């Protein structure tokens, strides 16, 4: 999600596993958000007030 | 002996230079002419009928050399 | 030496070959010095009393011109005279070095107005120019030694044979050869045209061939017209020409070989009477032709470019007969692009066959050449294949959405034909889609022939750093000058008998070989045609080799020949072709799988182990048809999995899989697939267990340890050698159109195995072929050694020795440099190869390979 | 690669000089199709005329 | 334009159209720039295209309608070289006219905001001052030579800082312009004028990327002439067409030759000038049958050719010659 | 063509290696019979073990040039070589009147025990790998019949063109023909080529 103005804007990256020893499953990390500060996706779900799971799967 | 009884192009290109330079530097003519006033044209004729007094010294790569008179070598042009 | 020139060049046919026209704008500003002698003063005082002279600077250094009315002042013999540029002088012509093609010529000066340079049209070859605005530099020999060596070395008759090919540097050009063709098709001349043409050359005129008939008067043939350019008393024997006593006795029919039979006669004249009679032949022949074309004319028409309509219907019935059903196979087949081009040129030849049935088109184009016979089908026939994915500069995405963009009234109206095929021609016009496709093709050719091109530029310096200091010494030993070591004992073959016309001692033959090898590089790069781009890297494989083993993919291929006939078993050859592939072609486990299911249930009672160490049971289901297709059993899978998982925990790896189960491959487990797949248990093999964590405490943290051995189960091999990357059975056509072989003359159809090893090739060179031979042990009887070399020519030097690689480098450079320039003296090839193979093994001509006269003096 | 001089030799050189658009040079490692007519040029840009040389197909 | 090879159209539409000599401006008294150029008699083409008709700018075409015959000359039109006609050159055809401007400057009047190089004469005869006036500049009818003084920018006592001509600039003075800036920075502008006819080294081109150099200027009575007495203005070599793949030039010549000719059998049954094609629009072009049937209606031969007689021997040349008008162009950087 | 394909595969790797080494000593001009090199592989594997054969009397190829030039080999079927193996197989076998031995390495040999292999006085040794010897490079179509020159013809070559030893077109001492015939620095070889370009060309090389 680019924005020419407002130079604090973010991307969601799914093809990084943080390690490659045997193999890990591809999990989504909402990577760098304020030119630093990676977060996983679900903390930023429940920070924005998702009630439970199975609605985030339906979102 | 052993050293290529013809003449190189590179040796013609120096002997005609020195010959015509000395002829343009007050040397006597040695052939009969027909009014030619170009020193290369002059220097061509005594080569054409074997009348030049030079000694060509062919070096060798090992260290020795040769001795040859320009009358000896065949600048023939026959075909 | 005059240091500069800025002038366009132009042409002039009626002025001699080694003559050049100077503008008076610059001819009156260039000086030739000259020494006042005892001889020259009767000429110099004529030059100095009037104008056409300059400052009379002697040792007193008087810079007074010929302008202040000083008069004669008859000079001292000994002074030096600056004058202007008269006729008959010598100049030295060149351009800025776009290439070091031998543009060095010596020419005679004529001074005129009209500020261009006028050369003969025969100097468009040697000076490498056309007449659309080229700029040349001129240089002046000022010293007398300069004039001496320039006139002696660099004149046209001195350089009449090419020092890079061995042929004549002067051949009949554009209009002259047309004049000869139309003079051949009109064999008889009248009296008046004959006597008019007789004014030009020499030899007055022979008696008429036909001296009378019933109707006309006398009649001449045109061979008698050709006699007029000859020198006196010529006697030479030829393939079609017979010359006895300055007459042309017989001349062969062949109009197709006409630029050779003329080229035979000039070579015979140069053999018999020298070069200064060959130039007289040219200077008497060229205006004799250009005046013969003057009262006839020659032109084009619109009916020449118009192919007939029923023949147009013939050629349009071949795009959708053998080209649309072939592009129906191009849907899945990739690498038949040379089969593609074979069918295309089969169409292009019969297309070009029709438009030579006109009088004007036979005579403006060279019929034989492939270069300009398809260009004319691109403007009377059709263009052809404008798009492919193998024109490797635009990516595959452009091809896929240009294929998609065929929705632009091509799917809305049609599906016939295909994208990338143009059924139309330049003469009848291109509707906008195929115009866009032609634009991407022409754009790609511009980008390819525009970019880069400094690789021959750096290759010239990388050939000049090492091949510079090599001459022919006074005894004939070709030696490095700075080391005095024999690189080659004797030059050109059979030139030790005393017959001259050949190389001499002093010739810098390495600098000859550098330029004579650098010119085909530019002729291959600046033309982006496919035969000129396929052969550009065949020089780079040989000349740009690196001695330090980089372990590239050219360093891994091995070709395998298999010739054990039996004579008459009828497809024993092709059965031999594929079983040796079957022993070596690699198949794995990760390819034939479909899914992977771990499950605590369904084997609770099958878990009979007294302490219950067994809970999880990971199925790995296969697909039946591929396991039943290539004749792969199920118990050998158990064999190859169990011994591998044993022999890799015996390796110092871990203690994570010591208690592996690897039960059995059953081909029918159960009515499984709770999560929806709905199949009926078709090869659900390898139903293992992982009880390493005995009494498994946590279910989820033990399931991840059943997902650290699923990869090492996937990555195993089943049937084939683990070291083989691929193996391919190809090329049922051994003729001379394909790559370099060791033998093939006998058969015409032999199958081969292109075999590639993966990266287990250690830093030792020559190990890929070592592994392939150490692989085929069970099948050595039907593979054919004494042949089957490795591919890269450094590895052949590693295997068979240096002197085999010498002949292979010779043949590869030969077959490479033929395909772009069509003729090159073999002695430069042999000299380059011996300079590679002198100090031990093959040292290349690059930055890595780099990391490892004086003959006389005059007396009197 | 922005504001230039205005040609005046023709009155057509000024028209050509006032109607031009330019792709920058980002990095020469696989620019891709950045100098080849893409089927989205249909009717908007020109698929026959372009400069040749240092910026063939970028202007 | 969809008949030519794409490389030729790239040539024509990027370089040769941008260089051709033609219109310049309609107020040349104010444009003080280096090397303004202009023809005498600019023209429009005989044909029509769609965009040139909707735009209605005849300044999109900079050249003249030459008559081109493809034939072998004596060997002067080889290697992409062209041959003109001297009689056509003497009636004004392709005659151009260039104007170059020479510029200098000095400080305000007296301020720093000696090194005062005030524009003057400096009568002590430094160089050549035959044409300069007292102000430091020449007059408005002068005939400035190969190397003169063009602006007298000399100080009061020291040596000259004056601008001088180099080796290759000369010409009649057209105007003198003297302006300034806010801080008095006085500016000087002198424009010279020249008239050039095309010489034996100049370059020309067609509408199809087919360029050459004028290599041979021929007198009128030696060209091949038709039975009407028509002579070509430019003669080119037939070895240029089967390789470079431009049939659009031959089709253009046939179209324009079918436009400009009269139309016989005009008495009754028609006004006889209404079924005439003038539109060579690029992607929608007339067919071969339209052009050849128009040439049949105009009286000429259907194949495009035309019978000529020689200008030297005077008898019938055996090969029929292809003639017809074509819009050619004259390019800058003459030599 | 037809194909059978059973093999005790390890014995094939010694059949080909032994037959190549006996062909090499045959072309070095030693006393070796016809039938010992021209046996088949079937009657090879019968008499010499079908699968197993190590330290066998097959290795006892040991012959004379004409009178007293003695060359024998020692095959190593191992997967690791140290100093103890080679000393235990050489310190007993040099008392069988030999002057040159050969080494047939199978796994690898390291430079960590190289000086103890070139310490051997008056007894030069040559090495190989088993995996190189599975073919005949001399029987290949693209191999060239070398002809070694004598010392007198070497001096006549150096004196003919008045040329020093170190000026010749060289050849490395690791070439597949140099190591094959057992050649030495200084010795001059002569090659006659054949090809469409290089047919009548000849070339001289000495070893450096
Ligand atoms: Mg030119
Ligand atoms: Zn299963």
């Amino acid at each position: 999600y680019r924005s020419e103005t407002k130079r604090n804007r973010f991307i969601v990256r799914l093809s990084e596993n943080q390690k490659a020893e045997d193999f890990k499953r591809k999990e989504k990390v909402l990577t760098v958000y304020f030119l630093s500060t990676e977060i996983p996706v679900w903390v930023l779900f429940f920070a924005l007030g998702v009630a439970s799971d199975k609605e985030a799967v339906d979102l | 002996r052993k050293t290529s009884k013809f003449m190189t192009k590179y040796e013609r290109a120096r002997i005609l230079g020195t010959r015509a330079l000395q002829i343009s530097m007050n040397a006597p003519v040695m052939v009969e002419l027909e009014g030619e006033t170009d020193p290369l044209e002059i220097a061509m004729k005594e080569l054409r009928q074997r009348k030049i007094p030079f000694t060509i010294r062919r070096y060798l790569p090992d260290g020795s050399f040769e001795e040859w008179g320009v009358d000896e070598l065949i600048v023939e042009d026959s075909w | 030496s005059g240091f500069s020139s800025r002038s366009v060049i132009t042409g002039d046919a009626f002025r001699n070959v080694n003559e050049v026209g100077i503008p008076m704008e610059i001819a009156h500003r260039i000086t030739f010095e000259e020494r006042v002698s005892v001889h020259n003063i009767g000429y110099l005082q004529e030059l100095v009393d009037n104008k056409m002279c300059l400052s009379y600077t002697q040792g007193s250094t008087t810079y007074s011109l010929r302008d202040g009315s000083k008069g004669h002042t008859v000079l001292k013999p000994g002074q030096i005279v600056h004058r202007r540029v008269m006729d008959g002088d010598v100049v030295f012509i060149n351009r800025p070095p776009t290439t070091h093609k031998h543009s060095l010529q010596a020419l005679r000066v004529y001074v005129h107005e009209d500020n261009t340079v006028k050369i003969n049209p025969l100097m468009c070859g040697p000076l490498s120019a056309d007449f659309d605005g080229d700029c040349v530099h001129l240089f002046y020999p000022q010293s007398l030694t300069a004039k001496a060596e320039v006139l002696e070395l660099f004149s046209v008759d001195k350089q009449l044979r090419s020092s890079h090919t061995g042929q004549l540097i002067l051949q009949l050009g554009l209009d002259s050869l047309l004049s000869l063709r139309v003079m051949m098709e009109q064999v008889f001349l009248d009296k008046a045209s004959a006597q008019q043409l007789a004014m030009y050359g020499s030899r007055s005129l022979p008696s008429p061939a036909v001296v009378k008939s019933s109707k006309s008067g006398p009649a001449w043939t045109f061979f008698q017209i050709l006699q007029l350019a000859f020198p006196e008393r010529l006697s030479c024997r030829g393939d079609g020409f017979i010359v006895g006593g300055s007459d042309l006795l017989s001349f062969d029919f062949g109009v197709d070989a006409l630029a050779s039979i003329i080229n035979g006669i000039v070579t015979g004249i140069m053999v018999e009477k020298g070069p200064k009679e060959a130039l007289a032949f040219f200077d008497s022949l060229q205006p004799l032709l250009m005046e013969h074309l003057d009262p006839q004319g020659f032109s084009l028409s619109l009916e020449d470019l118009s192919m007939s309509r029923e023949d147009m219907g013939v050629i349009h019935n071949l795009i959708v007969r053998e080209i649309s059903p072939m592009v129906s196979r191009l849907r899945l087949s990739y690498e038949d692009e040379l089969q593609l081009e074979n069918s295309i040129q089969k169409v292009k030849e019969v297309a070009a066959n029709f438009m030579l049935k006109s009088y004007s088109m036979r005579n403006l184009i060279d019929i034989k050449s492939n270069s300009a016979i398809n260009k004319l089908v691109q403007q009377i026939g059709f263009l052809g294949l404008q798009l492919s994915d193998k024109k490797k500069l635009y990516t595959k995405t452009l091809v896929e959405d240009m294929a998609q963009f065929y929705k632009k009234k091509y799917v809305s109206t049609s599906s016939s034909g295909d994208f990338g095929i143009v059924k139309g021609c330049f003469f009848h016009g291109l509707d906008p889609y195929e115009e866009m496709a032609h634009s991407v093709a022409a754009r790609e050719v511009i980008v390819r022939s525009s970019r880069g091109l400094a690789e021959p530029g750096t290759l010239f310096k990388n050939l000049m750093a090492v091949l510079r200091d090599i001459v022919i010494t006074n005894d004939g030993t070709v030696r490095n000058t700075c080391s005095n070591s024999i690189v080659q004992f004797k030059y050109e073959l059979s030139s030790d008998n005393e017959n001259q016309g050949l190389f001499e001692a002093g010739d810098p033959v390495g600098v000859l070989a550098a330029t004579a090898m650098s010119n085909p590089a530019y002729k291959a790069v600046l033309d982006s045609s496919p035969n000129s781009n396929s052969s550009w890297e065949l020089m780079k494989e040989v000349l740009l080799c690196k001695v330090n083993f980089q372990n590239t993919t050219n360093d891994r291929r091995v070709i395998l020949y298999l010739n054990e006939c039996r004579c008459g078993k009828k497809y024993c050859q092709e059965n031999s072709a594929y079983t040796v592939r079957n022993k070596l072609k690699k198949v794995s486990l990760k390819d034939t799988a479909v899914e992977f299911l771990v499950e605590y249930r369904k084997q609770q009672a099958i878990s009979e182990i007294f302490g219950m160490d067994i809970c999880l049971h990971g199925h790995i289901h296969l697909n039946k048809t591929l396991l039943e297709g290539w004749n792969i059993s199920m118990q050998d899978i158990l064999q190859r999995c169990e011994d591998a998982i044993n022999s890799l925990v015996q390796k110092k790896k871990k203690k994570a899989e010591d208690f592996k189960k690897m039960n059995l491959s059953v081909s029918e487990c159960c009515s499984f697939r709770g999560p929806g797949s709905s199949k009926d248990s078709d090869m659900p093999c390898l139903m293992f267990s992982s009880y390493n964590a005995t009494d498994p405490d946590l279910e989820r943290t033990l399931d991840v340890l059943c997902n650290t051995i699923y990869p090492v189960l996937l990555e195993t091999v089943i049937k084939g050698d683990p070291r083989i990357a691929s193996a391919n059975i190809i090329w049922n056509s051994p003729e001379t159109t394909t790559w370099i072989r060791s033998l093939h003359a006998s058969r015409r159809g032999e199958w081969v195995l292109d075999v590639t090893v993966e990266k287990s090739d250690v830093k030792q060179s020559g190990d890929a072929w070592r592994v392939v031979i150490d692989s085929c042990l069970s099948v050595l009887h039907l593979i054919d050694t004494k042949r089957s070399i490795p591919y890269s020519i450094k590895q052949v030097q590693e295997l068979l020795g240096l002197s085999c690689a010498f002949e292979q480098a010779v043949q590869r450079l030969s077959a490479s440099v033929r395909k772009v320039s069509k003729g090159v003296l073999k002695e430069h090839i042999i000299l380059v190869a011996n300079n590679m193979t002198c100090s031990g093994d093959m040292l290349g001509f690059n930055s890595g390979g780099y990391k490892a006269s004086q003959f006389e003096l005059l007396w009197n | 690669g922005v504001v230039a001089n205005l040609g005046r030799a023709n009155p057509l050189q000024s028209l050509i000089d006032l109607r031009r658009t330019r792709q920058q040079v980002l990095y020469t490692g696989r620019v891709g199709d950045a100098r080849y007519p893409h089927p989205s040029h249909w009717g908007r840009l020109c698929f026959l005329s372009t400069p040749d040389g240092e910026n063939c197909g970028l202007v | 334009a969809n008949h030519d090879h794409g490389r030729r159209v790239l040539y024509q539409s990027q370089k040769h159209c941008q260089q051709a000599i033609g219109f310049c401006s309609t107020n040349p008294n104010i444009r003080c720039d280096t090397l303004s150029q202009q023809l005498f008699y600019p023209q429009r083409p005989l044909f029509k295209t769609m965009a040139s008709e909707c735009l209605q700018k005849d300044v999109l075409f900079n050249g003249q309608n030459a008559i081109v015959a493809v034939n072998v000359h004596l060997g002067f039109n080889q290697e992409d070289s062209i041959v003109m006609n001297k009689a056509s050159l003497e009636r004004g055809m392709f005659r151009s006219e260039q104007i170059r401007s020479y510029k200098a400057d000095v400080d305000s009047k007296d301020s720093e905001k000696d090194e005062v190089v005030q524009f003057g004469k400096t009568h002590s005869k430094i160089g050549r001052v035959d044409s300069l006036d007292d102000d430091g500049f020449p007059f408005v009818g002068a005939n400035m030579h190969s190397g003169d003084i063009v602006i007298g920018r000399c100080t009061e006592s020291g040596t000259d800082h004056s601008v001088k001509l180099k080796h290759t600039e000369r010409g009649i003075v057209q105007k003198v312009v003297l302006s300034s800036n806010d801080d008095g920075k006085n500016y000087a502008t002198v424009s010279l004028r020249q008239v050039r006819s095309p010489c034996l080294g100049d370059k020309f081109s067609s509408m199809h990327g087919q360029k050459g150099v004028l290599g041979y200027i021929e007198e009128q009575e030696n060209f091949a002439f038709t039975n009407q007495g028509i002579v070509p203005d430019i003669v080119i070599n037939p070895h240029a067409f089967p390789s470079r793949q431009t049939p659009g030039q031959l089709l253009e010549a046939a179209l324009s030759k079918g436009i400009a000719c009269p139309m016989q059998k005009k008495k009754g049954k028609s006004d006889a000038y209404s079924k005439v094609t003038r539109h060579a629009t690029p992607f929608s072009t007339p067919s071969v049958d339209d052009i050849t049937d128009q040439l049949h209606r105009a009286g000429f031969s259907r194949s495009g050719n035309e019978r000529v007689y020689n200008g030297r021997t005077g008898e019938m040349m055996r090969s029929l010659i292809f003639m017809g008008p074509n819009f050619y162009q004259r390019l800058i950087h003459m030599s | 063509s037809k194909y059978v394909d059973p093999s005790s595969e390890e014995s094939h790797r010694y059949y080909l290696a032994r037959r190549n080494a006996l062909e090499m000593l045959r072309d070095r001009g030693y006393e070796v019979s016809l039938e010992d090199i021209n046996l088949s592989l079937q009657d090879f594997r019968t008499v010499y073990g079908e699968r197993p054969d190590v330290d066998r009397l097959r290795i006892s190829a040991h012959h004379r040039s004409d009178s007293s030039n003695k060359v024998k080999v020692v095959f190593f079927g191992t997967g690791k070589v140290k100093v103890n193996t080679i000393r235990s197989v050489a310190a007993e076998i040099l008392s069988q009147e030999t002057i040159t031995g050969l080494i047939l390495v199978l796994q690898n040999q390291v430079t960590d025990k190289a000086l103890k292999a070139i310490e051997l006085f008056t007894f030069k040794v040559e090495i190989f790998q088993i995996t190189d010897l599975l073919v005949n490079l001399t029987k290949h179509v693209l191999s060239l019949r070398h002809r070694v020159l004598t010392d007198g013809e070497k001096k006549a070559l150096l004196k003919q063109f008045n040329i020093e030893e170190k000026q010749l077109p060289r050849i490395s001492k690791k070439d597949a023909v140099v190591r094959y015939y057992g050649l030495e620095k200084g010795q001059i070889v002569k090659v006659s080529y054949r090809g469409e370009l290089t047919e009548s060309y000849v070339a001289y090389r000495c070893v450096w």
